[PDB]
């Protein structure tokens, strides 16, 4: 059946997702809820606890935190790249188009996965070794005080949909295979792959969330929402790189942010 | 580019 094939694709993506991302939502929610068996994460809720944690997990704290997020982003880009390479048909696409899909899609994926590590009170850091409170993050001096708040707002709404890792693997794959990214040289093959992924996502949601009315439509809207989140983030970065000095940007991020 | 290099590493 065409449906049977869609389930095999869904499973292939889930398995690849597990191989590519060390900290899954399943593992993360276990930590956030306490069910975890491992050692509890070190909580950073103020300047003093951040100092203590710099030992457990020159520049002012706000910059150190900001750049810490950037370094985590670099790590995430590499993980996402490995995942993209597992999506059937991806490595056979024009190499320049693969670069384009990642360049314009990684941040949307980063924010999708970050939600898996967040709750209304804070976010897991360094793969669950720490938990930084939302309260502390917005206490940072401007413009850093509102750096993550929009991501927390998105995550609370996104997490209310109760997706699991199996749903997420397909959701992320659909986003990466967006045929409308600027500068793509061969759109058709990307669209054909995405159309198949979309069919797999729809079936996945109907089977995994039988009572969740219009979940597919809602996810399509979250995809649009994520692009708006990235737009704002990019806008804030330019405000920072306009008022802050001596700050260094990781070359991988410099490449992604260029002409973006 | 760096993204290209990451994409090429098997
Ligand atoms: C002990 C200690 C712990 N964390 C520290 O600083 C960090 C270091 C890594 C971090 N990873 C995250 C997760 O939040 C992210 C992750 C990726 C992207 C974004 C984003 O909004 O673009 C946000 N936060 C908040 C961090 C804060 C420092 C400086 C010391
Ligand atoms: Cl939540
Ligand atoms: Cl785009």
């Amino acid at each position: 059946p065409e449906s049977a094939d869609l389930r095999a694709l869904a499973k292939h993506l889930y398995d690849s997702y597990i191989k590519s991302f060390p900290l899954t939502k399943a593992k993360a929610r276990a930590i956030l809820t306490g069910k975890t068996t491992d050692k509890s994460p070190f909580v950073i809720y103020d300047m003093n606890s951040l100092m203590m944690g710099e030992d457990k997990i020159s520049k002012e704290v706000a910059i150190r935190i900001f750049q810490g997020c950037q370094f985590r982003s670099v790590e995430a880009v590499q993980e996402i790249t490995e995942y993209a390479k597992s999506i059937p048909g991806f490595v056979n696409l024009d190499l320049n188009d693969q670069v384009t899909l990642l360049k314009y899609g990684v941040h949307e994926i980063i924010y999708t996965m970050l939600a898996s590590l967040m709750n209304k009170d804070g976010v897991l850091i360094s793969e669950g070794q720490g938990f930084m409170t939302r309260e502390f993050l917005k206490s940072l001096r401007k413009p850093f005080g509102d750096f993550m708040e929009p991501k927390f707002e998105f995550a609370v709404k996104f997490n209310a949909l109760e997706l699991d890792d199996s749903d997420l693997a397909i959701f992320i794959a659909v986003i990466i295979l967006s045929g409308d990214r600027p500068g793509l040289l061969n759109v058709k093959p990307i669209e054909d792959i995405q159309d198949n992924l979309l069919q797999a996502l729809e079936l996945q949601l109907k089977l995994n969330h039988p009572e969740s009315s219009q979940l597919f439509a809602k996810l399509l809207q979250k995809m649009t929402d994520l692009r708006q989140i990235v737009t704002e983030h990019v806008q804030l970065l330019q405000v920072i790189k306009k008022t802050e000095t001596d700050m260094s940007l990781h070359p991988l991020l410099q490449e992604i942010y260029k002409d973006l | 580019s760096l993204l290209k290099k990451l994409l090429l590493a098997p």
